[PDB]
């Protein structure tokens, strides 16, 4: 449940390569990796694909 | 339209593929793969080749 996770937080911006947020919450997959560290919202336009 | 569970489009007997409308009539390169979104009355998601 990562709707769940995501509702612990709140959500300033949501992003995806090669797929969509709505898409990435339904689908099943064969292996996840979650990714986290502290990183400020004013370095957004750093934080990019 | 869940994104991720994929169906292979089995071909019946006296038919053609329902691939045959996206497959050109010589395939250009080996390898080569075409996609086509399918509309929400097709069942949604996309078809695949």
């Amino acid at each position: 449940n990562l709707t769940k996770l995501l509702s612990l937080f709140s959500v300033n911006d949501f992003t995806c390569s090669q797929i969509s947020p709505a898409a990435i919450a339904s689908n099943c997959y064969s292996s996840l990796i979650l990714d986290y560290f502290s990183y400020p919202l004013s370095m957004k336009s750093d934080l990019s694909v | 339209s869940d994104d991720r569970t994929e169906v292979p489009q089995l071909v019946n007997a006296n038919q053609y593929s329902p691939c045959v409308s996206i497959v050109p009539s010589t395939v250009w390169e080996d390898g080569d793969y075409y996609r086509k979104q399918l509309s929400p009355l097709e069942g949604g998601g996309w078809l695949v080749a």
